[PDB]
RNA sequence: AUUUGUGGGUGGUGGUGCAUGUGUGCCCUUGUUCUGGCGCGCGCUACAC
């Protein structure tokens, strides 16, 4: 229900703020159940049209939004409906820097344990927040960490200092976006995202390295990806190689109780 | 000159029986042992020197030959176990001899038989995964060479194996052996080009927490609740004894049998061993290169201090958290500057 | 474009 | 701390014209450039030193006084400097018979001298010379003297063996923060320097052992690139 | 950019400055000094411009950590810039002083959308559902106004005018209502509009 | 704080690149084999 | 003083042109290959138009020859061209200023493989025996100029040098092609400038550097 | 009743140097074919937000 509300449900209904208070108790809800943390997702599209319908309130909007950013998300199935929501609630104009760098580097810790579908629906997510913001610019580069030639004795020994006492400020505890001094945190994980296992999503984390040319790319695209979709994708692909037999030799596949997989036997 | 190329791939430089059904009809009047010598046989009268076009006939023996040592492995093997492994070296020893010459239709048939492994799969979850599919994925990790970048063999088994590491739920012991099997697998794959692969983190936090949390009272810590594991049942007793020696190896044998069977305290400590000596080789290798291994290692800092705050006596978490916290003092953590561009002229 | 490549020929 | 620029993608600097009056620039001259064009019986033909000894013997002006090759090589250097890449770089080319060349930074000077010698002839024909990619003029002769075409605030030194030897990089840093800089380079094999005694400050020196003309192009675009930095 | 004009002329620009690489959210003029402009950009950092000279800023304003979108001028003060920030403070600049550094700040704890002097010594600052008017010589809020369910855009203060209330303030919110304030009666509500959809600015004449 | 507005720099309109700048009349002008007029034309049509 | 290769000890600047193009074809007339002259010769040969490129070679000579390091005494050059041919310079010669000379000159010593002064008491230019690490003095350290090793400054990494040890400096005088030409030789690789050089700029620069560094000025 | 498959070797109808044909080094590689080959100069006109 909570699915189809806000396509079938909603514009069928003579008045649609008789679903408000339903769609907020769904939203608030945080039960036992494993299975209850999806309902926040599937309700806030639903909620967001009568928001956007009728001038209506839904308190601590961002901060709620902060809660829901979660390891679950990169895994729930969900997560591309959502995507397409967060699209439009952190094009806003009227948002801080503070705020847009929370999103930035929850979103990166969340890629660090995360399906390829998940890095790959994100990736331009940041992207784009960045070219938003540019103030968000300094989670890639910082200029006061670079050592040039043309700088004296002094400045160098005052630039050691500075490494030896950087310590990380973000907050992942913090509820509150703002008071999380992301902005003040860099973002290493897209830079390990770089040495990732699929030749793709390697040159995709690549583009943060390469210089911010382009505008935004065009999420939709992006968001519909899946490990099937991979699979058939590399598949049905325009280049045909080679395929390269490993010269090494190998005595047995495996450990008996020059092997190949130690730790396993026939 | 082959290091040299494999380093630029690295870097991203780009009768015989013709069915299986066949080989198994000669199989069956042969005998276990007889099987390497019969291949042997028809490679010899099937040589192309004897006759024309007789390579296309020996590429589809390549290609049997690799579907009959994956339903042999299929096959049970508990009677014949030394004679079994005898076989299969032998065979698999062949198999790289004939796939020097004739990689190509081998190919094709492992791209097609990694498919039908995707389609059975999406059909019937982990029942339709089977040892001839693990034995195959560690017979490509031979025949191919895994440290390139796009391999057309490779990158789509390294795909299947992380989403078999991600997608299937861990609630039984052959379970979560099968995903052990994979990491080494998966591990192996990347020992040499030792790239990142975020399903293998996330299976090891979701098996250190299942095998933490306590089974009687069936609820996690508190601070592990962002990590959703898949049954709270599974667990580990304080009653048991670490300092008793336990064999870390697995036999794929066990696998099927253990699910039937009760699961013992000693044998899922087994399991648990391998898949913290999996992560020891995992972090030796991949993770303290990566520049992130700060932000890798929390969870599993705080799953390995809730084993040394659990039970005492089980040093693996003392030795891993040593040398984690050495790395981490070592290593320098500074803010990225990635866009430091040369200036155009 | 160029990098000491030379002036190219007719 | 500070914020970051929009962009950070890097961009090709402004090049400089003599439209540009304000920017703060280095500016070399190579003065006395033996570059005079002759008709041969017919060819026209860039004069020699080692091709046209009998051409010159014959209109009584001395074979040393024909190099063109100093005028080349002086152009290589320069043109293939950091500063000139960093687009912080003028030249103009001052002949001994009164002509005065502007040379446009993103020109490539051919790096053989027969090829140069004909894009001079050429050029001291037809007045200027465009590129093939686009019709821009980037070689072009223009109107004397050098006074009216140099930048407003400019301080004008002569590269001389007999003033006294500065430090260029110091020199570079005393001068001011809008004012350009311009050095008049004999490009001749022997003369003195009454060349640009009209128009400098003063005379300066680089080393005290004797420099070829490229040498002290070379030695003054690296004073001037450690001091401002370019690299 | 920061582009000067004409005011009843569009075809003639007197001036056009460089303020910033970020965009300019705020361009004022001084009230008091009719040569000065300030612009405030999301370099974080606001510049008041000589309209003589204006190559360099005159003066240079920092210490705001996230993106002043609004500055004000204190009436009585001509030395004196109030800049409201994401960040919730309120920085009061002494332009004589170095002015890198505010003399003070005020903790409006939401992020300010608009910063307004109603008096010498009183100033409104609008961020969040409510709008806290504050004394400057006490350094602390004499009242706070949460009447609105959405964050309030922008105010406006008008004085004098032919009307039985001496003073009023107009207070603009997202949630389409533009409401009426009485600054001599502790601040109050008077009257109220309602509008189709989010009232970003509110003016009166 | 949400408000959300209800670009594209280079518009590929009838196989022509116009810029986003211009104005709707400038860049069907600027599309060729049309005049001030007709643009004006098919603008209030 | 003149610094010669039997001199061991002496803190020196060794600058190594390679991958020249220096090439003798007999046509007899024996005429130095370069590309405008043999258009069609090169052709025909089947290597590389591009390649053929003395011209590179000779600015360089004049640069580094001209150089107030030479005035000095503190440089020696070195040329290996392509074909494995080692050349060793003396610091008082001066190459002929004008290519068609210096093409001339170039014939005369890579065909009697020596160029005698008209005092005949040493040699102008010589021909020796690969490889360099012979004729190279003992306590010396050899980098490659190249585009994607990390920039550095001139002067600070002379100063950084030790008081008894040379420095050698391996050019490329090849027109295209990587920079592998020494990397077996080389003790690391050094960037001078973030834009592309030109050899003639490289060798300039590195001179200059080093005569600040060494005050010689 | 040859010709295909599967393979796979491979240098000189070489040149040059030394000792004197002879013997060993060095270096480069690793052919038949017809036919063609005007100046000067006055106005005037374009090209500048």
């Amino acid at each position: 229900i909570l699915l189809i509300l806000h396509k079938r449900i909603i514009p069928h209904f003579h008045t649609p703020t008789k679903l408000m208070d339903f769609l907020t108790d769904s939203y608030n809800l945080q039960s036992s159940n494993k299975n209850a943390g999806v309902v926040p997702i599937l309700a806030l599209n639903g909620l967001f049209e009568l928001m956007k319908r009728f001038n209506l309130e839904y308190p601590n909007f961002y901060m709620k939004l902060y809660q829901i950013i979660n390891p679950d998300l990169m895994h729930v199935k969900y997560r591309a409906r959502f995507f397409r929501l967060m699209d439009v609630f952190l094009s806003s104009t009227h948002l801080s820097a503070h705020l847009v760098a929370s999103f930035i580097k929850k979103l990166a810790r969340l890629t660090l344990e995360s399906p390829p579908s998940a890095i790959v629906t994100v990736i331009p997510f940041i992207y784009n927040l960045i070219r938003k913001h540019p103030n968000c610019m300094i989670m890639l580069h910082n200029p006061a960490f670079i050592s040039n030639p043309f700088q004296t004795p002094d400045q160098v020994a005052n630039l050691k200092t500075l490494k030896e006492n950087y310590v990380d400020p973000f907050d992942v505890h913090e509820s509150d976006p703002e008071l999380t001094h992301a902005l003040d945190s860099s973002l290493w994980e897209l830079a390990s995202l770089m040495e990732h296992y699929h030749p793709n999503v390697a040159t995709l984390a690549k583009i943060f390295a390469q210089p911010f040319k382009k505008l935004s790319y065009n999420m939709e695209d992006f968001l519909d990806w899946n490990y099937d979709s991979l699979l058939n994708a590399e598949s049905s692909r325009k280049l045909k190689t080679l395929p390269t037999l490993e010269f090494e030799a190998f005595t047995n596949v495996f450990d008996n109780e020059n092997v190949y997989l130690p730790g396993v036997a026939w | 000159e082959l290091e040299q190329q494999r380093l630029d791939r690295m870097n991203g430089m780009i009768s015989c029986p013709r069915t299986h059904d066949a080989l198994l009809d000669q199989v069956k009047k042969l005998d276990l042992d007889d099987h390497p010598k019969i291949v042997k046989n028809i490679i010899k009268a099937y040589q192309p020197k004897l006759a024309e076009g007789n390579k296309e006939k020996l590429g589809k023996f390549t290609a049997v030959l690799l579907r009959h040592i994956i339903f042999l492995s299929n096959q049970n093997y508990l009677k014949n176990v030394q004679s079994f492994k005898r076989t299969q070296n032998a065979l698999i020893s062949i198999l790289k001899s004939l796939s020097e010459k004739y990689n190509r239709e081998l190919s094709e048939e492992c791209r097609d038989y990694i498919n039908e492994m995707q389609a059975r799969y999406k059909k019937n979850h982990f029942d339709a995964l089977s040892n001839g599919d693990l034995v195959f994925f560690s017979i490509i990790g031979i025949l191919f060479s895994t440290s390139d970048q796009y391999h057309l063999v490779i990158t789509p088994a390294l795909i299947l194996m992380s989403q078999f590491l991600e997608q299937i739920k861990f609630n039984s012991l052959k379970r979560i052996a099968f995903g052990a099997v994979l990491v080494r697998i998966v591990s192996q794959y990347q020992r040499i080009s030792k790239r990142y692969i975020p399903e293998v983190v996330y299976f090891f936090q979701k098996i250190l927490l299942t095998f933490i949390v306590e089974k009687e009272n069936q609820e996690k810590p508190l601070d592990f609740e962002n990590i959703r594991l898949d049954s709270y049942e599974l667990g580990l007793p304080l009653d048991v004894d670490f300092t008793k020696k336990r064999s870390t190896i697995i036999p794929l044998h066990t696998l099927s049998t253990m699910d039937t069977e009760a699961h013992p305290v000693d044998q899922c400590v087994s399991v648990l061993l391998n898949v913290m000596e999996s992560l020891d080789a995992t972090i030796s290798t991949v993770w303290k290169s990566l520049p992130a291994f700060n932000e890798i290692i929390l969870p599993i800092q705080q799953l390995l201090s809730a084993y040394t705050s659990k039970y005492s006596d089980f040093e693996k978490p003392r030795n891993i958290l040593n040398k984690v916290e050495k790395l981490t003092k070592f290593t320098e953590h500074i803010p990225l500057a990635l866009q430091n561009h040369k200036p155009v002229s | 474009t160029d990098r000491f490549k030379g002036d190219d020929d007719i | 701390q500070k914020a970051l620029p929009a962009s950070l993608v890097p961009q090709a600097p402004p090049v400089l014209t003599s439209k540009d009056k304000i920017t703060k620039r280095m500016i070399v001259v190579l003065a006395m450039a033996s570059l005079e064009t002759h008709k041969i019986s017919d060819k026209y033909v860039l004069l020699n030193c080692d091709d046209h000894q009998g051409l010159l013997k014959k209109m009584g002006r001395d074979i040393s006084e024909a190099r063109p090759d100093i005028t080349h090589q002086c152009l290589l250097t320069l043109l293939d400097s950091p500063i000139n890449k960093a687009g912080k770089l003028q030249v103009y080319i001052q002949t001994s018979r009164g002509i005065l060349i502007e040379v446009n930074p993103t020109v490539r000077i051919p790096r053989t001298f027969k090829r140069f010698s004909g894009l001079m002839v050429q050029l001291l024909h037809k007045l200027s010379i465009r590129s093939v990619n686009s019709e821009e003029k980037l070689l072009k002769v223009i109107k004397n003297p050098i006074t009216d075409h140099l930048p407003t605030k400019c301080r004008k030194v002569t590269l001389s063996f007999d003033a006294p030897v500065i430090r260029v990089q110091d020199y570079i840093e005393k001068l001011d923060d809008d004012e350009s800089i311009c050095v008049f380079v004999g490009a001749m094999a022997r003369g003195k320097d009454n060349f640009a005694d009209e128009y400098v400050d003063e005379k300066v020196g680089l080393s005290n052992y004797p420099l070829s003309a490229s040498v002290a192009c070379s030695k003054f675009c690296h004073g001037a690139e450690d001091a401002w930095n370019i690299l | 950019l920061v582009s000067v004009y004409d005011s009843y002329n569009p075809r003639t620009i007197l001036l056009s400055i460089n303020a910033s690489t970020h965009p300019t959210h705020v361009t004022k003029f001084h009230t008091q000094d009719n040569k000065i402009l300030a612009t405030a950009s999301d370099d974080r950092v606001t510049r008041l411009w000589d309209i003589s000279n204006a190559y360099e800023p005159q003066l240079e304003l920092t210490g705001a950590t996230d993106y002043v979108r609004t500055l004000s001028f204190i009436p009585a003060a001509p030395h004196l810039v109030a800049t409201g920030s994401y960040d919730g403070l309120i920085r009061l600049y002494d332009t004589r002083s170095s002015g890198s550094t505010p003399i003070y700040s005020l903790n409006h704890d939401q992020p300010v959308e608009n910063v307004i002097a109603v008096s010498p010594t009183q100033i409104v600052s609008c961020g969040g559902n409510n709008f806290k008017v504050w004394d400057l010589t006490s350094n602390k809020k004499l009242y706070e106004r949460g009447n609105f369910n959405k964050a309030v855009t922008c105010l406006d203060y008008v004085e004098n005018f032919d009307s039985p209330m001496q003073s009023a303030l107009i207070a603009s919110s997202l949630d389409g209502h533009v409401k009426v304030f009485d600054p001599l009666d502790n601040f109050q509500v008077k009257f109220g509009w309602k509008f189709s959809g989010p009232v970003l600015s509110c003016a009166v004449s | 704080s949400l408000v959300v507005q209800e670009f594209q720099h280079i518009l590929r309109l009838l196989n022509t690149n116009v810029d986003g700048n211009i104005k709707i009349v400038y860049a069907l002008t600027t599309i060729k084999g049309v005049g001030r007029r007709y643009s004006n034309l098919v603008c209030k049509k």
